[PDB]
């Protein structure tokens, strides 16, 4: 388990705009 | 050393022999592979992060219109790399991009790749969009860490004195002087190393684990070996041996632990070290965070510190103060002497608190109890301002202390005055307890009041002087104050400089009667032999001694009651009931 890039690897994911709510104990929010 | 699984609730990456993941996952501990090496370095919460070994080692980010993907070794599946098209997730201090993969808990750590290369950033935490579906952050650090560190040169030359300062972070101990020492020994050095206290040589001799290190003991006035090994001793140690014996070892390199201790022998120590670099004989290393040319009592740190100013009680409380036992977690209190130390802390207890005390004498047998056992509080003198290492996410600090000082007006006499405030330097150092450890709450620092810069009236310099002068080297040299610190005294070099039985007496008085330098130096200056105690009892009126608001009385040696009245009166030999004690002790002829 390298850092070894897979040109044999799925494409998905959207990519919209996210407006995040970023906290300091926790992750983010909305 | 590529990447591994987390043991999974986590997946961590191993590049440059540090290990990177997240805060969230396996908290803040040790991982288990063979050979070890797996400790808390570095760590962020804003950006969800751990590394660990060394400071950071991801280099560039990911722009803004490279596709990246995302590896996958998740538990009881196989590496599945997925190639997505990043989003963007705006924040308050930058919008930072997100990509959007199905992942179920536990894989969290999983490194993403830039388009083709290496790591990019970290997978592994982001947020559920309940219109939507999925979502994680390209969480990465930036920038990198120190990352290590390697040994200058000229540290190791004759004639040059090396002042080595950083915060309490930072690894002095336990990475820094391990590699100094280490470095030390290929060039066949004679070495020397010092610590303020012998707790903390205990916290070297662990450290240095694998090195010829030998501990000695100021019960033994100097010990050569043809075996080339590492000298480890306490400063005043070091001192003492320079007082009693002949045997002197050309040591060629110094190292000094806690260089800024202003114990009158710390301060000798360093003028003497001084005067041999300066005679191109040795090479001195003086490692501490506030050195004698620095004012900042709010030093960096490696880990958030809340500095709070509020008002502190200076004595007993009744109410008020809930923010003091409110809090729930370890607490280390600075008071300025044992009779306040005990008055904060009897009413501390009341309000159901495990409180340990610590001080001068005391260091040596309640310091390891503020390890083993659970506790709530530690007030402590000011002596964990060297070395002294706590769990604690909390300092009270009053920023109050007592200084010695050496009245002229009239007979000599020494004092202790205060509660007075501290040093700019022993503030930091007092805060410098805590901000150690990266724990999710950031440590407390809470203070009140301003320290004060002068403390040239404290009796210690001159007492250092007393000291200094009384060393002899190959000659003509007259070892004087190290530079930063000469300028405290008006003393004329040489001044205090005794010959002989005087000289010898001097000795005697401090290391085998416990005496303060000042008094012992009063006394032997006098001609007074050191069995001779009949000075306790020959004093004035006003120089009788009290015990508990009574009068101390003594029974002689010979079987005699006289009354505890010293000619020469030095406040610290009667200031707490163990010191009383000795010095009753030494006045009946006993020791």
């Amino acid at each position: 388990a390298n850092v070894q890039w897979d040109e044999m690897a799925d494409i998905t994911g959207s990519s919209p705009i996210i407006e995040v709510k970023q906290d300091e104990d926790g992750s983010f929010s909305i | 050393e590529g990447v591994y699984r987390i043991m999974q609730v986590g997946v961590g990456i191993h590049m440059e022999g540090v290990f990177h993941t997240m805060w969230h996952v396996t908290r803040g501990s040790v991982i288990c592979h063979e050979t070890g090496r797996l400790e808390p370095s570095w760590a962020d919460v804003r950006n969800d992060m751990i590394s660990y070994g060394g400071g950071w080692r991801l280099g560039d980010k990911w722009d803004k219109e490279e596709d990246v993907q995302v590896l996958a070794i998740e538990p009881g599946k196989n590496p599945k790399h997925v190639q997505t098209k990043p989003g963007l997730f705006k924040t308050l201090t930058g919008e930072i991009g997100a990509v959007t993969l199905d992942f179920k808990p536990g894989t969290a750590g999983s490194p993403i790749i830039n388009k083709k290369g290496k790591v990019i950033g970290l997978y592994g935490n982001g947020v559920v969009t309940k219109s939507g579906d999925y979502v994680s952050a390209i969480t990465q650090a930036e920038r990198i860490g120190e990352p290590d560190y390697e040994v200058d040169e000229d540290i190791f030359r004759k004639k040059r004195l090396t002042i080595m300062d950083l915060h309490p972070g930072a690894g002095k101990t336990k990475r820094i002087l391990p590699s100094i020492v280490r470095e030390a020994l290929k060039r066949r050095l004679r070495t020397l190393i010092l610590a303020p206290t012998r707790v903390v040589a205990a916290e070297m001799e662990e450290a240095l684990r694998g090195l010829p290190i030998r501990y000695q003991t100021p019960a033994v006035k100097s010990e050569h070996t043809g075996r080339e090994i590492v000298d480890l001793m306490c400063h005043a140690t070091f001192t003492t041996r320079l007082l009693s014996s002949t045997r002197v070892p050309n040591y060629n390199l110094i190292v000094m632990d806690e260089a800024h201790f202003t114990d009158p022998c710390s301060v000798a120590a360093r003028g003497y070290i001084s005067t041999r670099v300066e005679m191109g004989e040795a090479a001195a290393i003086f490692m501490t965070a506030t050195p004698p040319g620095s004012i900042d009592p709010f030093p960096q740190s490696n880990s958030p510190i809340e500095d709070i100013e509020r008002e502190i009680p200076e004595r007993s409380w009744n109410t008020g103060f809930d923010w003091i036992t409110d809090y729930q977690g370890k607490t280390v209190w600075f008071v300025p002497s044992i009779k306040a130390g005990n008055d904060i802390a009897n009413c501390l207890r009341k309000s159901g608190k495990k409180v340990i005390q610590l001080s001068r004498k005391t260091f040596d047998t309640e310091y390891p109890k503020t390890k083993l056992t659970d506790w709530d509080f530690v007030v402590t003198t000011d002596i964990s301002e060297m070395g002294a290492n706590f769990r604690a996410g909390r300092v009270i600090d009053p920023r109050r202390c007592l200084k010695p000082v050496i009245l002229t007006d009239g007979p000599e006499r020494v004092i202790l005055a205060g509660p007075i405030p501290v040093t700019p330097a022993s503030a930091a150092q007092r805060r410098g307890r805590i901000g150690r450890n990266p724990a999710q709450e950031d440590d407390q620092y809470v203070f009140s009041g301003d320290p004060l810069k002068n403390d040239e009236d404290h009796a210690h310099w001159t007492e250092a002087k007393m000291l200094l002068d009384n060393i002899y080297t190959p000659e003509g040299i007259i070892p004087t104050l190290f530079g930063p610190e000469r300028e405290k005294t008006q003393a004329i070099d040489g001044e205090f400089r005794l010959r002989g039985e005087q000289r010898k007496t001097f000795v005697e008085l401090m290391r085998r009667g416990d005496l303060p330098v000042w008094l012992s130096y009063k006394v032997a200056s006098a001609g007074i032999s050191y069995k001779d105690r009949e000075w306790c009892f020959t004093g004035e009126r006003n120089n009788q001694i009290l015990e508990e608001n009574m009068e101390v009385e003594i029974w002689t040696r010979e079987g005699e009651k006289k009354k505890l009245r010293p000619k020469w009166l030095d406040a610290r030999v009667y200031a707490d009931p163990m010191a009383l004690k000795d010095f009753k002790e030494f006045a009946s002829g006993r020791k």
